[PDB]
RNA sequence: CGGGACCGAGGACCGCGCUCUGCAAGGAUGCUGGCGUAAUGGUCACCAGCGACCCGUCUUGAAACACGGACCAAGGAGUCAAGGUUUUGCGCGAGUGUUUGGGUGUAAAACCCGCACGCGUAAUGAAAGUGAACGUAGGUGAGAGCUUCGGCGCAUCAUCGAC
RNA sequence: AAAGGGAAGCGCUUGUGACCAGACUUGCGCCCGGCGGAUCAUCCGGUGUUCUCACCGGUGCACUCCGCCGGGCUCAGGCCAG
């Protein structure tokens, strides 16, 4: 016998989505290829967020995007791996290029009416395969009723 | 332009008429959503039983 | 087939959903020039020789 | 035809795993059940007792599900079923299902002879 | 469904005051902040107002028709004159409407 | 668009009507499936370019998908019957599988399937009589 | 320099090398004999050598005591509803929820409709009541990622302010 | 059919007796000889296709192809062993 006071630890993170969405499976295959064959850390972070559950992908609003588009970020491509929602408190939407997992109808309409562009993540993979000149944004994780109750 | 689809006659031959393909045929194909809705929907005609 | 579009326009509160993937051809995306031109060189083959 | 070349077939254990006390009680089937009593000698693995099944007895992955001829059994119900083995006559052998009639068995055996496919139970219903 | 339950796997191993006759309709006064005020305007005319295609006309917003009784004062307004008809209003909300160039009218 | 070979494979990789699943392997009944095995490489009904070989009365009959007629099933197949020397059949099948980039990964399986069908079309030899063995069977 | 035992995993080539026409160098080949069948192999019954308490329950720390078991077949015990809570998948998203009801129907299905309503979008106080931007929605230290290589800084955390 | 000098039953391993499942029976490739036929190569026309690959009709006049039958040779073949 061998004395092993320490214990080998199995992985405590997701390695695959629990979702059965076929298009998400295709996206996961594409970003597995990109994070294996490139050196860009952007692709690895994107792959990990594609694995995540919905409470780990809180929505990002247009006012949050407009806040982060200030101070030299007006030309960077915004990348969100969750839903982008509309904020009707934001009366003037700036021009922006946003790639998201999905958009709400009003958010897509307001971005296109302001003159920006909405992209899917596979179009993002085509145009920026190394994540150059991008702004990777997350929504508020702890802004949940249960997390308040913790 | 949008794609077209051929109209066939009663003899099985094309009539020369075409129609624009509706946009619903380009909808995403989601078997997980279809399975969830089908599992729910197939129980809606059930009659109750009890001893 | 001519009435189908009006059928789907008349559904209140529903729009035809947007997909999370724009191009479903994964082979076309992966073997496109935009992705292939920036990849690192392969670090191995599909089969690995046994060393010792 | 002869099977594809393979490593020798090794069975780590050929004897079955008999249920404890099924030799003494007729109401107990011999099929294996794990003893769950806290003081059970088979569960505690005292020597001289029945062995318990475990993953260490597992067969070689290269020879799992191989019959001694080197083929893998594939159950067939008709001629179209046996025609699925057209590209696998060196790896798969056809076993005709028990409820297939004698005439259909004759048809299956003739087609499998043409395809060069071994039939495991070719002499039944003759 | 019964086949997914853990039981199947475990087979083989087992102050203040009291208010009598409270009528909630007395205390009905839903509130809306001024940062949501323009969302009550329909989208097309709202877009014309925010762009600047209506320089000689002002919108009149009836909060009671939208189901609100009090205008509260969270947020900021654009520099567009708005007439607001409300049953109640906070001091900050009235101040911000007046700086925007409109007027808060009281209704019942 | 919304439809591709990858999408169809993700839709039908776990179940379809051609699937034959048993303990010793998973097989496919698909006509455009050489080797009759369930995989993306051999799923001819899934793939945009695909080949399939069936026996004829004499020789083989090879079908190939036409990429411009995928929505027209009655005119989607390019069909050639080879009833000639086996070497000529192998040459033409390998040519339509590899010379123009139409599934060069399938040319070994296609030539093998044609050879198997032509071998099965030969007359069968009579088997030797069964030798009786032991004591109870012999007597 | 002899003598003996057990073992032969892998399966085109690629490597490290050497005594370099080649090799003992990233895992056994070559030569030969008998037999080609119950001979090898397997199952069952029995003898032989060695091994081996009767199961379940209960109790305590444990045994022991005690309790149940003549035998076999069939039956036989964590279910359903309402309401919470956390987590997973899905739709829509500052909204969301067609199915009380109405329309319709190939008629207990499916499809369609909307007023009200519920929950959320504002809190706090016993109550009367009042009600959330000084500032690119603040300062400072971190922080993935991006960067024009000067910086910009997500989530989140810590700390000082503001309403 | 068998066992039995105050229990049987069970585990590991031989042996005896009884009873069995497989495997094997030859295949592939060459070199000769004899048959039986021209779905040999090239060219022409049509058709289809992956647009350069095929099929079909004419052309072969037998040192070319395709089967069959006799030999000879190489290789690979079952079980236990030296």
């Amino acid at each position: 016998g061998i004395d092993l006071r320490w214990k080998h630890v199995r992985s405590s993170h997701r390695k695959a989505p629990k979702s059965d969405n076929v298009y998400l499976k295709l996206l996961v295959k594409l970003y597995r290829f990109l994070a294996r064959r490139t050196e860009a850390p952007f692709n690895k972070v994107v792959l990990r967020r594609l694995f995540m559950s919905r409470i780990n992908r809180p929505p990002v609003s247009l006012s949050r995007i407009a806040r982060n588009l200030k101070n030299g970020n007006e030309k960077k491509t915004v990348v969100v791996v969750a839903t982008v929602t509309d904020d009707n408190r934001l009366l003037q939407v700036p021009k922006m290029e946003v790639a998201a997992l999905r958009f709400t109808a009003k958010a897509r309409a307001r971005i296109e009416a302001a003159g920006g562009r909405t992209l899917t993540l596979d179009q993002l993979a085509l145009e920026k395969p190394t994540g150059a000149n991008t702004l990777l944004l997350r929504g508020p994780k702890n802004a949940r009723e249960a997390v308040k109750h913790f | 332009s949008r794609p077209t689809v051929t109209v066939f006659g009663a003899d099985g031959k094309p009539t020369g008429a075409t129609e624009v393909l509706p946009k619903v045929f380009s909808a995403p194909i989601r078997p997980d959503i279809v399975k969830h809705v089908h599992t729910g929907m197939a129980k809606n005609k059930r009659q109750p039983y009890a001893v | 087939i001519k009435q189908l579009d009006a059928v789907y326009e008349s559904k209140k509160g529903f729009f035809l959903p947007a997909n999370i993937v724009s191009q479903a051809d994964l082979s076309r995306l992966i073997n496109s020039t935009e992705i292939q031109s920036v990849l690192r060189a392969p670090k191995g083959e599909a089969r690995t020789k046994r060393a010792c | 035809v002869a099977a594809k070349k393979h490593v020798p077939i090794v069975k780590k254990r050929t004897k079955r795993f008999m249920r404890h006390q099924s030799d003494r009680f007729k109401c107990l089937d011999s099929a294996w059940r794990k003893p769950k009593g806290i003081d059970n000698r088979v569960r505690r693995r005292f020597k001289g007792n029945l062995a318990m099944p475990s993953i260490g007895y597992g067969s070689n992955k290269k020879t799992k599900h191989m019959m001694p001829s080197g083929h893998k059994a594939f159950l067939v119900h008709n001629v179209k079923d046996v025609e699925l083995l057209l590209m696998h006559n060196r790896t798969y052998a056809a076993e005709i299902a028990h409820n297939v009639s004698s005439r259909k068995r004759i048809d299956i055996i003739t087609r499998a002879k043409q395809l060069g496919v071994k039939v495991t139970n070719a002499k039944a219903k003759v | 469904p019964t086949r997914f339950s853990k039981t199947r796997k475990h087979r083989g191993h087992v102050v203040g005051m009291r208010h009598f006759h409270l009528l909630r309709n007395h205390y009905w006064r839903p509130s809306i902040n001024i940062d949501k005020l323009w969302s009550l305007v329909p989208s097309d005319v709202r877009e014309q107002y925010l762009s600047g295609q209506k320089k000689d006309t002002a919108p009149v917003i009836d909060l009671l028709s939208h189901g609100y009784a009090k205008l509260l004062g969270k947020g900021r307004l654009p520099e567009i004159p708005v007439v607001v008809r409300a049953r109640y209003v906070s001091a900050e909300a009235e101040r911000k409407v007046k700086e925007a160039g409109g007027v808060v009218e009281l209704v019942a | 668009s919304n439809v591709s070979a990858d999408l169809i494979w993700e839709v039908s990789r776990n179940y379809n009507s051609f699937l034959v699943k048993q303990r010793t392997g998973t097989f496919s009944r698909d006509a455009l499936n050489l080797t009759n095995q369930h995989s993306r490489k051999h799923a001819g009904f899934v793939n945009d370019k695909a080949l399939g070989i069936v026996p004829a009365e004499k020789g083989v009959k090879v079908i190939a998908k036409k990429v411009k007629a995928a929505n027209k099933p009655a005119s989607s197949l390019y069909t050639v019957t080879y009833k000639s020397t086996a070497r000529k059949a192998y040459k033409a099948i390998a040519s339509q599988a590899a010379k123009h980039g139409y599934r060069a990964d399938l040319r070994q399986a296609a030539v093998a399937r044609a050879s198997a069908i032509l071998r099965s079309q030969r007359p069968v030899k009579p088997e030797p009589p069964k030798k009786l063995r032991g004591a109870a069977a012999r007597r």
